[PDB]
């Protein structure tokens, strides 16, 4: 009877909070200071943080770090192809149409690998992926003509 | 269950460009859990992907999980964002795990999430691996110095010992969370520095989760007294076994006899008492006086004389506790919050009509037959004291 379910009046509760389970760590708790600080502020703390240790003595102002201010990146369009598991249409999350094209395409083609604008992967299944205004991605697809 | 239950905050998570879980314990059903997930979905911006948790503990739960990991399987068969799922308190079997990674939803699964806290069921995991070797499979290793459910088990020694079987799988994504709120704290875990203490040499991981940090957040529906509670409690280094509260933290026992680490300074009332009762069952009948008015200080009132009360008393003190004033149920029914205790209503209601049904001497035709009509009683009930 004490115990049950009383995990619930720490959110949106007038009553006394200190009659109330609420549930810390131990040595967590010693990391908690600043109260109502949003949950982008704490997570990006940690990541900010982060990359500063890591940059000031491995990488010491790396390429990577610089890429990223200038806007440079890892894995381009022919990258990203591969890459992602996930391909969106609309609302709805589906899967990789290249994972079950690249392997099972009885012939398989990569146009123009070293380049990157001209990049073309094609296949028997007739499926072909190239890149069109910058950004924007193009997997062409065909049944018969 | 507390903390991550609500739509609003594991979008803002998400929304903040983080990887978030949905918690389980705060959803009874597929329906309502499904409101969840669309309130997600909704507050969910273009393209961004959350997941779930779910517990081991009780059999109703896992039953409940057949019609959940169907729904689950149903919302992603329906291309539903959730990306991951995360199976706690306990590491499923073999054939078990076999069903979550191989499911309809799988690579709307993409990996799965498991919560070893034993040595042993990190050994499980490892063959949950190898079951599997081209299924990805996060491993979080928490400890017992973590927050709510809880175990004897260290952190540094289990994964000390079983850190090279787990780098012999591919497919096994090491994940070191407990006793973490900041980068700093947590760096050495990331450069593999933190086994230099013990002298092992260096020991990676490829993740970090923070549980407890996250508590004092804006967009976290703790309420505001509660969240200065958290901040004022003072921290430790690595846990004591002394029973005290240590550090503003003293761990308790579950209905079920497990361990949970909860705020006994933020409350001292709930928890000692608690422990105090726990041991002193017996005696209990001779310490009646000094434990039921310990109820009454946690507020966990008795009522007065049981005979002696009046029936006002009765249907006047579920009024008291169950309608807030300052929430205003019938201003609280308007929104259709979830905080929504209808159920308690329902309660009252069963009470009340227990009351006509004990006093009237005759037929019963006129009393039962008004306030049983929905549009009727209803309005009726929005108005207690009437
Ligand atoms: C309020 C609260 C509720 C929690 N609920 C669950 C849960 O339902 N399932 C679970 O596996 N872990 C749960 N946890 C544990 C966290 O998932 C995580 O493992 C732990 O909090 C990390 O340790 P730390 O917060 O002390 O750093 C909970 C923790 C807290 C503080």
């Amino acid at each position: 009877w004490w115990r049950s379910d009383s995990l619930w009046q720490a959110h949106d509760a007038r009553y006394e909070a200190d009659q109330v389970c609420v549930i810390p760590g131990t040595a967590a708790v010693a990391g908690i200071t600043r109260v109502d600080e949003p949950v982008g502020e704490l997570l990006d703390r940690f990541e900010q943080a982060a990359v500063d240790e890591v940059l000031g003595a491995g990488a010491e102002p790396v390429e990577v770090l610089s890429r990223r201010q200038a806007r440079r990146d890892a894995s381009g369009p022919l990258a990203v192809v591969l890459d992602a598991p996930d391909v969106l249409w609309a609302g709805r999350m589906s899967v990789n149409p290249v994972h079950r094209i690249a392997a099972p395409t009885e012939w398989q083609v990569r146009e123009g690998s070293d380049n990157r604008s001209a990049s073309h992967p094609s296949t028997g299944a007739r499926l072909e992926v190239a890149d069109d205004q910058h950004v924007v991605l193009s997997v062409p697809l065909s049944g018969t003509w | 269950t507390p903390t991550t239950v609500d739509a609003k905050i594991v979008a803002a998570a998400a929304n903040a460009g983080h990887w978030a879980e949905l918690a389980g314990g705060g959803q009874v059903t597929e329906q309502i859990f499904n409101d969840r997930i669309a309130e997600l979905e909704t507050l969910l911006e273009p393209g961004r992907a959350i997941q779930f948790n779910t517990l081991f503990l009780d059999p109703y739960l896992w039953k409940l999980q057949v019609g959940g990991k169907r729904l689950v399987q149903r919302a992603r068969q329906s291309g539903a964002p959730i990306d991951g799922l995360v199976v706690s308190a306990g590491i499923p079997d073999l054939e078990e795990a076999v069903d979550i990674i191989d499911e309809l939803n799988e690579v709307g699964i993409s990996h799965v999430v498991f919560k070893p806290g034993t040595v042993e069921q990190i050994r499980s995991v490892i063959r949950i691996a190898a079951e599997v070797p081209t299924k990805p499979v996060i491993v979080h290793i928490e400890g017992g110095r973590a927050g709510g459910h809880h175990s004897w088990e260290d952190l540094d020694d289990l994964l000390l010992a079983t850190y090279s079987e787990l780098r012999s799988r591919s497919n096994i994504t090491i994940c070191v969370g407990g006793g973490i709120g900041t980068p700093e704290r947590s760096a050495e875990y990331l450069s593999g520095r933190w086994a230099e203490v013990h002298g092992y040499p260096l020991m990676p991981i490829d993740g970090i989760l923070v549980g407890t940090a996250a508590m004092a957040t804006l967009e976290a529906t703790t309420s505001p007294q509660v969240k200065q509670l958290l901040v004022e409690t003072k921290g430790t280094e690595a846990w004591v076994g002394a029973g005290k509260a240590a550090n503003g933290m003293a761990s308790g026992r579950s209905q079920l006899g497990a361990d949970i680490h909860e705020i006994d300074n933020a409350a001292s009332r709930c928890g000692r008492l608690l422990d105090e009762v726990a041991g002193d069952a017996d005696a209990v009948a001779e310490r009646r006086d000094e434990i039921i008015a310990a109820m009454a200080q946690t507020a966990k009132p008795y009522f007065g004389d049981v005979a002696e009360m009046t029936y006002l008393q009765w249907l006047r003190r579920y009024v008291e506790l169950a309608i807030g004033d300052g929430n205003s149920t019938a201003d609280t029914k308007r929104p259709d919050s979830p905080w929504l205790d209808i159920t308690w209503r329902d309660r009252f209601e069963q009470m009340l009509k227990r009351a006509e049904a004990r006093l009237h001497p005759q037929d019963f035709g006129p009393i039962e037959t008004l306030f049983d009509a929905d549009a009727d009683g209803e309005r009726l009930l929005e108005d207690p004291e009437a």
